């Protein structure tokens, strides 16, 4: 009835083979052929992968495998894709009819170095007369995830106004997508004239800025 | 085929209770069993319990012995949980998942259901354009989004053209802004030739207060 | 040339009802009214005989079942009974011929905290046919989905043990039972009670 240990990431390069751990006591992964695995891919629910340690449900690609060694069951992922990036989680019998999952293992494909494309966007009028204005910065399509986002408003760095949202790895070509917000009431905005996203990412060969001046179409 | 179709995402005081409905099709409902498995946001799953729809059986796991009911309507194919005296830690995604029992799985998983335990109004969104630039922005490529802002109860689904558009759609993870109301950004790569002659909408839905907005995102004067 | 009924009756363990022993009883001599006269027994019916008067009587071939219950279950052990006992357990035929013979055993077979060395068994996909032995302990399939040797969910071990406490009430008190049925094939009758 205690929860399951895998290793919390995994990561490896493209057509190579990764496993994924999944550790629990006797009374439990070592008692009973019951080992499942389940991948979930960002904001779906999870799929059926593996059963009885080894066996896949028809559907499931055959470089998924079983493997389970005293304590330890294992999920073997070979000829990786992007398409394998998602969560998995194993599960258990646990005796006296329970079922115990795993921590869940979050697989990153490694692939080359993508710089982000940047795009700034100016609040739209309608927001504008209800007193707020939101400026958003796009990073796209960027590998690796590390990058900085920096606002600068009249060539003043601005901090403590922004928050960023971070996708996950994409299913098809790898890469991550950034969204920095900058929030500023109504009155704050037309103050100043120059709103600038400066991005610095391992993929560009130096910083690069994006800006606008209010009130320009 | 096999399937099963979920109760709506829905906000619950503490304190309160929910029942989840799960609807299954495409099979025989008392040849498995049904086990409801919940994700609190950005954790693991937790098994909450079996119920089998042959003899009505039940087992739930020592932390939710008391507070949750399993329930199975065979002339409906339905089998409903309820979980009493809620607790912020209770919010989660609740699934329900067609059981093998000691056949060692859970076949195939409903879509989910977002309980939301908290006190705060449901609050709908307000939906505003991230406009093309006037530039070609980068390349031949051009961006363009809608804003959704200011929203109490998650989640919120965005479309663009109703479906049509998908190829290089990225949907961020709402935030949590500091007036308690989430906030997130859908954009979309698109060819800077189609600016002119394709139109943009994104459809945001909030099934909590079930508004539904068409917003056509275009350049700007 | 005397009936061995002490090794039976007066048995240091006897059996689980499940797993019931039995005696194959020839080529001896038996007074049923020394056995009648022991004031042990709680219950001594007999059925297609008369107690009294049976050391007349020749039989074939005698056969001494023995096994315990508890004590709200020494009913089941007569012909046409219904229960865990007589479904799953020991069946006695309908035209059963022979005694049944229990007494309370709380002073021999309970133990302080519980003696779970008794079992039964509670589940079965079938009824018993008349004498028959089931010592099987697949898991049974209470449900619609197969269990593959493992306890869970519908998925039952199939004996249960008795808590046999001194302190239980009478209803769940061990019995010793012995059961008596008397053959009458046509062959060289072997035991009798001159
Ligand atoms: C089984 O054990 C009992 C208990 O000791 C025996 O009972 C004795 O029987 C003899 C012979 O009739 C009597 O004289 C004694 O008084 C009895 N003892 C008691 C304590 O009552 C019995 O003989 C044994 N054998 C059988 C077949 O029951
Ligand atoms: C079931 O739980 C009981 C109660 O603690 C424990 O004694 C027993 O060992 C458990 N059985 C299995 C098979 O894990
Ligand atoms: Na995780």
């Amino acid at each position: 009835q205690s929860a399951l240990t895998q290793p919390a990431s995994v990561s490896g390069s493209p057509g190579q083979s990764i496993t994924i751990s999944c550790t629990g006591t006797s009374s439990d992964v070592g008692s009973y052929n019951l080992v499942s695995w389940y991948q979930q891919h960002p904001d779906k629910a999870p799929k059926f992968m593996i059963y009885e340690g080894t066996k896949r449900p028809s559907g499931v690609s055959n470089r998924f495998s079983g493997s389970k060694s005293g304590n330890t069951a294992s999920l073997t992922i070979s000829g990786l894709q992007a398409e394998d990036e998602a969560d998995y989680y194993c599960c258990s019998y646990a005796g006296n009819s329970t079922w115990v999952f795993g921590g869940g293992t979050k697989l990153t494909v490694l692939r080359t170095v993508a710089a982000p494309s940047v795009f700034i966007f100016p609040p739209s009028d309608e927001q504008l007369k209800s007193g707020t204005a939101s400026v958003v910065c796009l990073l796209n399509n960027f590998y690796p995830r590390e990058a900085k986002v920096q606002w600068k408003v009249d060539n003043a760095l601005q901090s403590g106004n922004s928050q960023e949202s971070v996708t996950e790895q994409d299913s098809k070509d790898s890469t991550y997508s950034l969204s920095s917000t900058l929030t500023l009431s109504k009155a704050d905005y037309e103050k100043h004239k120059v709103y600038a996203c400066e991005v610095t990412h391992q993929g560009l060969s130096s910083p690069v800025t994006k800006s606008f001046n209010r009130g320009e179409c | 085929q096999v399937q099963l179709v979920q109760s709506g995402a829905e906000v619950k005081k503490p304190g309160a209770s929910v029942k989840v409905s799960c609807k299954a099709s495409g099979y025989t409902f008392s040849s498995y069993g049904i086990s409801w498995v919940r994700q609190a946001p950005g954790q693991g799953l937790e098994w909450m319990g079996w119920i089998s729809p042959y003899n009505g059986n039940t087992k739930y796991p020592q932390k939710f012995q008391g507070r949750v009911t399993m329930t199975t309507d065979t002339s409906t194919n339905t089998a409903y949980m309820e979980l009493r005296s809620l607790r912020s830690d209770d919010t989660a995604v609740y699934y329900c998942a067609r059981d093998l029992e000691l056949g060692g799985g859970f076949d195939y998983w409903g879509q989910g259901t977002l309980v939301t335990v908290s006190s705060a109004s449901t609050k709908g969104p307000s939906v505003f354009p991230l406009a093309p630039s006037s530039k070609s922005t980068s390349g031949g490529t051009a961006a363009l989004g809608c804003l959704v802002k200011d929203y109490f109860p998650e989640p919120v689904t965005v479309s663009w053209n109703s479906g049509a558009l998908t190829s290089g759609v990225h949907t961020f993870p709402a935030v949590l802004q500091s007036s308690g109301l989430y906030s997130l950004s859908s954009v979309v790569t698109v060819p800077s030739s189609s600016l002119g002659t394709q139109t943009y909408i994104c459809n945001v839905n909030h099934k909590p207060s079930n508004t539904k907005v068409d917003k056509k995102v275009e350049p700007k004067s | 040339n005397l009936c061995p009924f002490g090794e039976v009756f007066n048995a240091t363990r006897f059996a689980s009802v499940y797993a019931w022993n039995r005696k194959r009883i020839s080529n001896c001599v038996a007074d049923y009214s020394v056995l009648y006269n022991s004031a042990s027994f709680s219950t001594f019916k007999c059925y297609g005989v008369s107690p009294t008067k049976l050391n007349d009587l020749c039989f074939t071939n005698v056969y001494a079942d023995s096994f315990v219950i508890r004590g709200d279950e020494v009913r089941q052990i007569a012909p046409g009974q219904t229960g865990k006992i007589a479904d799953y357990n020991y069946k006695l035929p309908d035209d059963f011929t022979g005694c049944v013979i229990a007494w309370n055993s709380n002073n021999l077979d309970s133990k302080v905290g519980g003696n779970y060395n008794y079992l039964y068994r509670l589940f079965r996909k079938s009824n018993l046919k008349p004498f028959e032995r089931d010592i099987s302990t697949e898991i049974y399939q209470a449900g619609s989905t197969p269990c593959n040797g493992v306890e869970g969910f519908n998925c039952y071990f199939p004996l249960q043990s008795y808590g046999f406490q001194p302190t239980n009430g009478v209803g769940y008190q061990p019995y010793r039972v012995v059961v008596l049925s008397f053959e009458l094939l046509h062959a060289p009758a072997t035991v009798c009670g001159p």
